[PDB]
């Protein structure tokens, strides 16, 4: 149910774990595409949402 | 140079922080991440020059 | 090697009036390679611009340059005839090898 | 790694209501909900049940709508059933599973199937 | 809801040969929207794969996926003579139904 780019939808995450093994590590389909933001430590630093 | 200056170079990644007074010139790829690249030079795997 | 080709005649001009010297070389001269000067009729050259808009001897008004890469422009504004000296361009960075050069008449 | 347990065999009368639990341990019980499948000898199975573990978002299938309600604990990551309206001929076996096609957030449309299976109880 | 029309009524063939599976949908399907799982005998339903065509717990050689748009079919290839599992399907548009079951015999 992916929405078309004139109207999507807002994903806020509460309080949990941000793990990217998943991600990076498993199924790498294309390029990773950091803005700004150690691919190795994704994890090791973290955000409020 | 109006199309630019292509003999200018300068290392991007390395292992290690340099030592102050000495060379890191190598020849070599990047291995970022769990890719151990013999040439391909593919993905996780950019020119450090 | 390489050898200068120039076409700016002749600089059929009364004082006054604007002057413009072109310097186009072969294939290519690199922006680190420039030199200017005036050569006066039974004289010795000297260097006038040795870049891209400095001075060497002086130059209060007169003597400008400008330009990147492939082209190269030289601009007199308010010329006083005193002088009347050649244009003499040279690159540097393929070998050395001095332009056609341009003569300044006074056109009476 | 993941280890799925649940109850010994029950037989419940009519007009009373089954409990039937299953535990679960060895995944991280918070990314996934919580889904509940029936199956009889001779057909395959159902959509009755799903509760997810972040929120309790209700999601049974229109066939049995309100007759299904159940609950989920992450004290001990344990899948309770109360199920009501009972009958004598539904001695058929209830499987916990964890859904990976309902999302346990949000309630996207998760691409995949129930990867996993408890060991069963009878009813 | 939408339900599978699915006629693999008896798959009664040798061991190791080619099996087709049909799962073709009522009116309209998205491609991404496919589930095949396994059950044996005195055995709890395993997942077989969880999309078009990936696998999902182990499939070595035996469990393909085909198709394109709204029909699709399962391939089996050298199949073990053990198993003779009895095949699912479910789609993902249309809530969630299941398959009706195909059966397979001993073929001694
Ligand atoms: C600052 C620096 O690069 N020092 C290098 C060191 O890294 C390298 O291990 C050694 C030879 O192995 O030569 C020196
Ligand atoms: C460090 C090094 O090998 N430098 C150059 C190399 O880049 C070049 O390819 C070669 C011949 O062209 O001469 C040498
Ligand atoms: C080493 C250095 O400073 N060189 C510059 C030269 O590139 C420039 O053309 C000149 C201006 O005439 O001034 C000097």
């Amino acid at each position: 149910r992916f929405a078309s780019v004139y109207a999507w939808n807002r994903k806020r995450i509460s309080n949990c774990v941000a793990d990217y093994s998943v991600l990076y590590n498993f199924a790498p389909f294309f390029a990773f595409k950091c803005y700004g933001v150690s691919p190795t430590k994704l994890n090791d630093l973290c955000f409020t949402n | 140079k109006v199309s630019g200056n292509y003999n200018y170079l300068y290392r991007l990644f390395r292992k290690s922080k340099l030592k102050p007074f000495e060379r890191d010139i190598s020849t070599e790829i990047y291995q970022a991440g769990n890719k151990p690249c013999n040439g391909v030079a593919g993905f996780n795997c950019y020119f450090p020059l | 090697e390489i050898v200068l080709t120039q076409s700016p005649g002749t600089l059929s001009l009364s004082p006054g009036e604007r002057a413009t010297l072109s310097c186009r070389a072969s294939q290519t001269v690199s922006s680190t390679s420039l030199a200017w000067y005036q050569q006066k009729p039974g004289q010795a050259p000297r260097l006038l611009i040795y870049g891209a808009s400095s001075r060497a001897t002086g130059i209060p008004d007169r003597f400008s340059g400008s330009g990147s890469g492939t082209d190269f422009t030289l601009t007199i504004s308010r010329l006083e005839p005193e002088d009347f000296a050649v244009y003499y361009c040279q690159q540097h960075d393929t070998s050395l090898t001095f332009g056609g050069g341009t003569k300044v008449e006074i056109k009476r | 790694q993941v280890q799925l347990v649940q109850s010994g065999a029950e037989v419940k009368k009519p007009g009373a209501s089954v409990k039937v639990s299953c535990k679960a341990s060895g995944y991280p019980f918070t990314s996934y909900g919580i889904s509940w499948v029936r199956q009889a000898p001779g057909q395959g199975l159902e959509w009755m049940g799903w509760i997810s573990t972040y929120n309790g978002n209700t999601n049974y299938a229109q066939k049995f709508q309100g007759r299904v309600t159940m609950t989920t604990d992450t004290s001990t990551t344990t899948g309770y059933m109360e199920l009501r309206r009972l009958r004598s001929d539904d001695t058929a076996v209830y499987y916990c599973a964890r859904d990976y096609t309902r999302g346990a957030w949000f309630g996207e449309s998760l691409i995949g199937g129930f990867d996993n299976w408890g060991q069963g109880t009878l009813v």
